[PDB]
């Protein structure tokens, strides 16, 4: 949990110390190349959140009649939406952080009644469908039906612009992987055989760190639970 | 006779008690276990492609 400013200082005093992208005092990155790091940083965070189920977030969707597809976009949220474009938003984030549009994979869906709605079950008449990964489809919107969606969420997009997101929230054991991936993109972009060999090493180091985390299970990625099928099957 | 006209006949008598125990008392668990095995065999064959 540190701001984006420390990332530049850490990279300047870290893997990218030798290159000329840093200031004279090796304290910060040049403003002319800051967005270059941001693009790499956003790419690196997406990869980590895909391999590991670090973040789990849930959203609240209110069904509206006449609409069967409910994209999970930022412009349809109750916050940060245009009242002139969309008359009634259906994504509620009245409390806490705003909806950051960080949907990767839908895990489970629960309605307001407290039951579980089957997902992508073609043979189930009352099952929901996902024609697109970030789009939720309901084939029978009711009057007061409200759905809660639990999904694997990536880190919100970082931006150096004003009123943007400038905070990084990843486990500290994955910090070397972040630096290795960013350095890999920088060196491989020089189109230099000397730099290309160095770039390959950083990519292998990034993969080595990730497999080390899986080997020791530092993220608690695995999950087990008490067996419930024993009573369901009537073994007794 | 001068007493009640009812006759009690227990199947398996209980020590100092009127009502006896039927055979269903001892086979409660066995029937449930047997039923689970039979359903498992059918599910394996039924759900399998053929």
């Amino acid at each position: 949990m540190y701001y984006i400013e420390e990332l530049f200082c850490r990279l300047a005093n870290g893997v990218l110390n030798n290159t000329g992208i840093v200031t004279d005092d090796r304290g910060d990155i040049e403003d002319d190349s800051k967005p270059f790091i941001i693009v790499a940083a956003n790419e690196a965070l997406t990869r980590l959140h895909g391999r590991f189920n670090m973040r789990n977030n849930n959203v609240v969707v209110e069904m509206q009649e006449g609409r069967t597809n409910y994209p999970l976009l930022a412009k349809y949220a109750v916050q940060s939406y245009d009242p002139n474009e969309v008359k009634c938003p259906f994504i509620m984030d009245l409390a806490g952080e705003k909806f950051a549009e960080d949907v990767i994979r839908i895990l489970e869906v629960y309605d307001d009644k407290g039951r579980r709605r089957p997902l992508n079950d073609r043979n189930n008449p009352c099952s929901l469908f996902t024609p697109r990964p970030n789009v939720l489809q309901n084939n029978a919107p009711k009057a007061w039906e409200v759905l809660n969606v639990m999904y694997q969420a990536k880190h919100p997009k970082l931006s150096t612009a004003e009123d943007g997101y400038n905070e990084i929230d990843i486990p500290d054991t994955l910090d070397p992987a972040l630096d290795a991936y960013i350095a890999y993109r920088y060196y491989t972009s020089l189109n230099t055989p000397e730099s290309s060999a160095k770039a390959a090493e950083y990519l292998s180091f990034y993969d080595s760190i990730c497999r080390e985390v899986v080997e020791y299970d530092l993220t608690s990625d695995t999950e087990v639970d008490t067996n419930t099928l024993f009573r369901k099957r009537g073994w007794r | 006779d001068g007493k009640l006209p009812f006759v009690l006949i227990p199947y398996m008598p209980v020590k100092r008690d009127m009502y006896g125990e039927p055979d269903a008392e001892l086979l409660g668990d066995n029937q449930a276990v047997l039923g689970a095995v039979m359903r498992g065999m059918i599910d394996l064959l039924g759900r399998s492609a053929n």
